[PDB]
RNA sequence: AAUAGGUUUGGUCCUAGCCUUUCUAUUAGCUCUUAGUAAGAUUACACAUGCAAGCAUCCCCGUUCCAGUGAGUUCACCCUCUAAAUCACCACGAUCAAAAGGGACAAGCAUCAAGCACGCAGCAAUGCAGCUCAAAACGCUUAGCCUAGCCACACCCCCACGGGAAACAGCAGUGAUUAACCUUUAGCAAUAAACGAAAGUUUAACUAAGCUAUACUAACCCCAGGGUUGGUCAAUUUCGUGCCAGCCACCGCGGUCACAC
RNA sequence: CCCCACUAUGCUUAGCCCUAAACCUCAACAGUUAAAUCAACAAAACUGCUCGCCAGAACACUACGAGCCACAGCUUAAAACUCAAA
């Protein structure tokens, strides 16, 4: 029941982790596109169809951050799929900037900023997402003022749901088991379900990297 | 495919009726000749008892019956067998008729112990191994593996 | 829960002390055989920690639980002497004897 | 026939006879018997008949035996909490010592009842599956329910050989 | 065994022999196979029709919202089983499949009656 | 003996069943090698056809071709299977009749 | 299935899967009821999960729990 | 071994072994009508070809699953503790479950009987001299197992930086090999998995088909064969052979009247 | 085999060897004489408890291995082939 040692399993762990440390794929080479093929040279995989066209037009995030005195620190950037769908002001406050060094014309890098999605600022400032894509714009400083200004609606909506049928047949019958009379409706509190949308900014943070698998 | 298979079994059938009859002659000769002679090894016994045969005959075995030969097959000096594997049918088939053309078996036989197609396998040199026989692999390969066994 | 230990207590029989503030004890269990259908006596081998080295070859001991082994076989350690060889203390009167017969009246005390 | 005296004991009918199953708190138990002796006798009798059906409804539990250490018998159970239980034994038969431990440190036929029937809720009759865990292993051998196709041939209709071949 | 990541999913073990499909609902590994290793069976469907003409469907109400209280994922079919019994909503696309089957059965009548009265 | 004796040695340890010829096999393949006769042993007298052959596993046995005559020749391939021969002590394998070269005892 | 060393098929390299048509109407009418939908199916998922606590808490920390354990331990003593 | 039987001898009893009668699974030979269901390389030997993992508004996720095999083989079970993961989320506890710790766990051989550092204490320095074993240590050989399934492997070197070297133990198919021999079908319609907010897409998983007396169920106007026929053990007419040819599971038959070929 | 003669040896001392039809072929302890007495023969038949041994014949008081002051040795001790009996 003494396990024989394998000392090569952890010799291999170690320096595949350590190389992965130390030859791993800047955001240069990861995120490069070709505009005439559309694929991502490193990896050989074609984007999805419906990102073609954002792809020739969009630029990223740090293509216009790049060309300002600090990388656009206490700037609004919004983004061209939020004012499509949505109305009401989305952006981020940048608040702290890594670029990639690697780059010709520092065009990749990292981002931290605070959300103001749909017009709700959020307390603190985390790590933007999405910076390799092609969706961002730069709010105009003088723009800042009428872009920001959002005033909001009434939250007023539905804070009880009925049960479905069946349940709501199961609770009437435990009640009256029980010999507990009376005539209120069961329902459901959906006050506390606070439904975000789909295209929420999600955290980058946990969020994984590729790995340095060339093709 | 089940015509298909009654085709050829009606095919080895009548194949098989063939050898038969072949053989049969082989067989209807090499059983009277046996017959004839034990027919006449009981003549010198006629009408006589067969308690009084055994004496006779356990007594006749000795003055008659030399020494047993060997079961095992001596090797003969003057003997090659070959093992012929080809690439092609119609090539096996064309090393056959010059196997069948060989006239000195006086000097020195020779014996076609397996004849096939494709590359030299494992069941070629084990054959090879037990009748004492060579290989002749025409254009055809054989593996390291077979090259060590040999 | 509180111990990862199997056995929490078990009794025994110093066979050996020979290792420092360690005494070697031997426990029998019942184990039935499938077959005969009759319970024989299966022995094991524990490590109990003494640490005043008061165990004797013979005598029988209760064992402890550790709540994590302080050694590589050390689990347990010595709760208490039960009979101490040749010094055993009848529970029931509280007064010495050797064997079936008792070395102090119980009636001294009545 | 059985090899020993009272072979009885030896058969899965007499090891199952114990009414004595002893709670989580009795770890160990000390058996302490004199050999010889009228007062003993019952003691030489429970380690004869009622042991072997101690140790089959208790076998997490220690069970040791010590032969002429002390004057008179007796009987030691220990505790998980450290509690020692002595039973003087002496003058006494073995049916008495079962009954007896059996009270102090056995549990009820109210508490008994309870585990089988948690053991009742484990068999669901309505699952499906092999005969060893559930009763029945397809819905097929249900009445009304359609047979399975090995007993009778479905219909044509609701094969799906025919309708690629009807659909094309 | 254990699996890298993985949850517990409701879902519906196919059985039955060929052309007789019989489903058990069962609480099972997300990367177990379909009808392999399940932690517990909450029931049965049957969907061949019956003499009398019903799809039997079996369900341990008690433990399937055990299970879903313990962090267990619910597959569309089983999803859609519990909106017909009413435990769950109608499936969001058990409503709109059912709008699709209307628009395509109100635009063959047009052509039947057409044919009817065109010619 | 006593149940404690019973205890320690335990369930009794069945021989491993020994194989025969075939290696615990049905049939096996063989090239024939020789084809001699053998007298049976008293009180049978008679000459019975025999063969060596070399099976596939790598030995050299001696089969026994059952049937009125035969055209066995050297270098043919021949299915043998189990079955003692009772008058012929060491014969141990069966030449199966048509299967391979050999062929079925032509009628009468 | 394959793996991540098999090689990728020569069939597919040049393959591109175009999405499906939207309908107007019907995709945002969609998006609704699975808005809803799952709003209605995550208060039953808690409210299931409650019932979990509870039963959890009723058994080792239960008022008829405690009440048994000092009635066991009662009869001991 | 059972409701048992046959066979030691000149004969009886006792003991004892071999065999017979029963039930399955391979393979062989001779033979074979259909329908439906299940199951389906001999081999951890080598593999042409084609397919088997994608999804998606770019990041991520996934391809660590399923599927396969059986080389090796006491990592599989319980308790303790406690990561990752699911329950939208912080938190909560639940669930699931690895590593670590404790316990348990194949068969044969003792002509494998001794192993050789296998222990303890102590903050440490370091000290003591131990530990396992005839209730089987150490070791050798064999084998996947305790089957709602699990374990293990994933060309080889236990491992995989590295090297040999260039991998179907994925489906279909082939070569070699073996007594052992399934199609180089179709479709994602159902279920399952993956991805996606989703409509949905994908999938040799799977489903539905194909081949094959391996097996079960059912049937058929025409259509039956195979093996037996001394006893055990159900059941032989007449020829031919003449200890020859041949036969038998056992005992045994055949030497001119053979119920045994 | 019968007769004669003579030696090793038998004897003592000191070491070794370690065998037997070492067989009263009938284990040690305790107990019984009732019941079905009991295949046969022999030295009537049983009970409790424990240890040791044995499972067709032959190969085999063998081979190999180990151990031993034993070196033509002793102890322990298989299998294959073979028979359908012994
Ligand atoms: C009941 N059968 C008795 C038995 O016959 C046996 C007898 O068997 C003999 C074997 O063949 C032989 O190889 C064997 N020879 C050996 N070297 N082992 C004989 O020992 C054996 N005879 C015996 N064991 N009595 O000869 C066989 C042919 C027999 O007829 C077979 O059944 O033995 C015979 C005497 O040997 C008796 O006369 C028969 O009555
Ligand atoms: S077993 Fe239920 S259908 Fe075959
Ligand atoms: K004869
Ligand atoms: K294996
Ligand atoms: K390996
Ligand atoms: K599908
Ligand atoms: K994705
Ligand atoms: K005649
Ligand atoms: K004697
Ligand atoms: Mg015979
Ligand atoms: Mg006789
Ligand atoms: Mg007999
Ligand atoms: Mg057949
Ligand atoms: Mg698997
Ligand atoms: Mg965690
Ligand atoms: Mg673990
Ligand atoms: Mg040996
Ligand atoms: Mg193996
Ligand atoms: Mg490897
Ligand atoms: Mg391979
Ligand atoms: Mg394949
Ligand atoms: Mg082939
Ligand atoms: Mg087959
Ligand atoms: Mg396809
Ligand atoms: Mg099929
Ligand atoms: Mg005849
Ligand atoms: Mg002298
Ligand atoms: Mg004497
Ligand atoms: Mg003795
Ligand atoms: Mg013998
Ligand atoms: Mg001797
Ligand atoms: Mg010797
Ligand atoms: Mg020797």
């Amino acid at each position: 029941k003494k396990v024989r040692p394998r000392l090569i399993a952890e010799l291999a762990r170690r320096v595949r982790a350590l190389r992965e440390q130390l030859n791993r794929p800047r955001d240069s080479q990861l995120y490069a596109v070709d505009y005439e093929t559309l694929t991502r040279p490193f990896s050989g995989r074609r984007l999805p169809v419906r990102a073609w066209a954002d792809v020739r037009r969009e630029s990223r995030l740090l293509q216009l951050l790049g060309r300002l005195p600090l990388f656009g620190l206490g700037r609004l950037v919004t983004r061209k799929s939020w004012l499509w769908q949505h109305d009401e002001p989305c952006y981020w406050r940048l608040t702290r900037v890594r670029p990639d060094y690697t780059a010709q014309n520092l065009d990749h890098g990292k981002a931290w900023g605070i959300l103001t999605f749909k017009g709700k600022t959020e307390s603190e400032a985390r790590e933007i997402e999405h910076v390799m894509y092609h969706d961002w714009r730069l709010v105009p400083k003088h723009e800042e003022e009428a872009f920001t200004a959002f005033t909001p609606a009434p939250e007023d909506s539905l804070a009880s749901v009925p049960y479905p049928p069946l349940l709501r047949a199961m609770i009437i019958a435990e009640r009256q088991k029980n010999g507990d009379t009376s005539t209120e409706e069961p329902m459901l509190n959906v006050q506390r379900i606070r439904m975000e949308p789909w295209d929420y900014p999600a955290k980058q943070e946990d969020k994984g990297r590729a790995k340095g698998t060339p093709v | 495919e089940p015509r298909a298979r009654e085709v050829v079994d009606w095919r080895k059938y009548e194949q098989e009726q063939e050898k038969g009859q072949e053989d049969l002659k082989i067989i209807e000769e090499k059983r009277k000749e046996h017959k004839e002679a034990h027919q006449k090894a009981r003549e010198k016994y006629g009408h006589l008892l067969w308690k009084k045969r055994s004496i006779l005959r356990f007594l006749e075995r000795k003055e008659q019956i030399p020494l047993k030969p060997k079961e095992k097959r001596e090797r003969d000096s003057n003997v090659l067998s070959v093992i012929i594997k080809g690439d092609v049918d119609g090539s096996v088939e064309a090393i056959l008729n010059i196997i069948d053309t060989y006239d000195a078996s006086h000097e020195c036989e020779l014996e076609l112990v397996h004849f096939g197609v494709g590359d030299v396998s494992a069941n070629d040199v084990n054959l090879a191994e037990t009748f004492d026989g060579v290989i002749y692999g025409f254009n055809v390969n054989a593996g390291n593996v077979i090259q060590q066994s040999a | 829960v509180r111990s990862s230990v199997h056995a929490r207590w078990i009794v025994g029989k110093v066979i050996g002390t020979k290792m420092q503030k360690t005494a070697k004890v031997r426990v029998t269990r019942l184990v039935l055989d499938p077959y005969l259908l009759k319970y024989f006596n299966k022995r094991k081998t524990y490590f109990a920690h003494d640490a005043l080295q008061q165990c004797t070859v013979g005598d029988i001991v209760l064992l402890r639980a550790l709540p994590v082994p302080r050694a590589k076989h050390v689990k347990h350690e010595l709760a208490e002497i039960v009979f101490k060889v040749g010094k055993v203390i009848d529970p029931v009167t509280g007064k010495p004897c050797a064997g079936t017969t008792y070395l102090e009246s119980p009636l001294s005390s009545e | 026939p059985m090899k020993g005296r009272f072979p009885i004991r030896r058969t899965l009918q007499y090891l199952s006879q114990g009414n004595v199953v002893f709670k989580d708190s009795v770890k160990v138990m000390t058996v302490n018997y004199n050999t010889h002796g009228e007062l003993g006798e019952g003691a030489r009798k429970f380690v004869f008949f009622n042991i072997p059906q101690i140790q089959y409804k208790n076998p997490w539990v220690q069970i040791m035996m010590f032969k002429n250490m002390t004057p008179s018998p007796f009987l030691r159970f220990y505790l998980d909490s450290g509690e020692q239980v002595l039973v003087d034994v002496e003058t006494k038969s073995n049916k008495e010592i079962m009954e007896h431990i059996r009270k102090i440190l056995g549990k009820n036929e109210e508490t008994l009842r309870e585990e089988e029937e948690e053991k009742k809720q484990l068999s669901h009759p309505a699952n499906f599956g092999p005969r060893k865990y559930c009763l029945r292993e397809c819905i097929c051998e249900v009445e009304g329910q359609v047979p399975c196709p090995s007993l009778v041939p479905l219909p044509k209709e609701m094969r799906g050989k025919y309708k690629a071949a009807l659909k094309a | 065994k254990a699996y890298r990541g993985g949850h517990l999913t409701i879902r519906l073990a196919l059985g039955g022999c060929t052309n007789r499909p019989f489903y058990r609902i069962v609480a099972a590994h997300n990367k177990c196979p379909r009808d392999g290793r399940f932690v517990e069976q909450l029931g049965s469907y049957d969907p061949l029709p019956n003499s009398h003409g019903e799809k039997l469907v079996a369900l341990n109400l008690d433990r399937i919202r055990h299970w879903i209280g313990c962090g267990a994922h619910l597959s569309k079919p089983m999803e859609k089983l519990l909106g017909l019994a009413g435990f769950f909503p109608l499936h969001p696309m058990m409503i709109t499949n059912a709008e699709r089957l209307r628009r395509k059965r109100a635009r063959e009548v047009l052509l039947a009656s057409q044919k009817t009265d065109a010619e | 003996a006593t149940l404690n004796q019973m205890h320690r040695l335990g369930p009794p340890k069945r021989p491993p069943r020994k194989l025969g010829p075939t290696e615990g096999r049905p049939q096996l393949k063989g090239v024939v090698l020789c084809t001699f006769t053998r007298k049976p042993k008293k009180p049978n007298s008679a000459n019975r056809k025999c063969c060596r052959v070399r099976l596939s596993t790598g030995r050299e046995a001696v089969c026994f071709i059952p049937g009125e005559g035969h055209t066995l020749q050297e270098h043919q391939i021949v299915l043998v299977e189990g079955g003692r021969t009772q008058d012929l002590p060491g014969v141990k394998l069966t030449v199966v009749r048509g299967k391979y070269d050999c062929g079925h005892v032509q009628k009468k | 299935r394959k793996t991540r060393h098999d090689p990728l098929a020569k069939s597919k390299i040049e393959r591109v899967n175009m999405p499906p048509a939207v309908d107007p109407a019907e995709f945002f009418v969609l998006m609704e009821r699975y808005q809803h939908y799952r709003q209605t199916v995550r208060a039953l998922r808690m409210e299931f999960v409650s019932e979990v606590q509870r039963k959890v808490h009723e058994a080792r920390a239960g008022v008829l729990a405690e009440r048994k354990a000092l009635k066991d331990a009662a009869e001991h003593r």
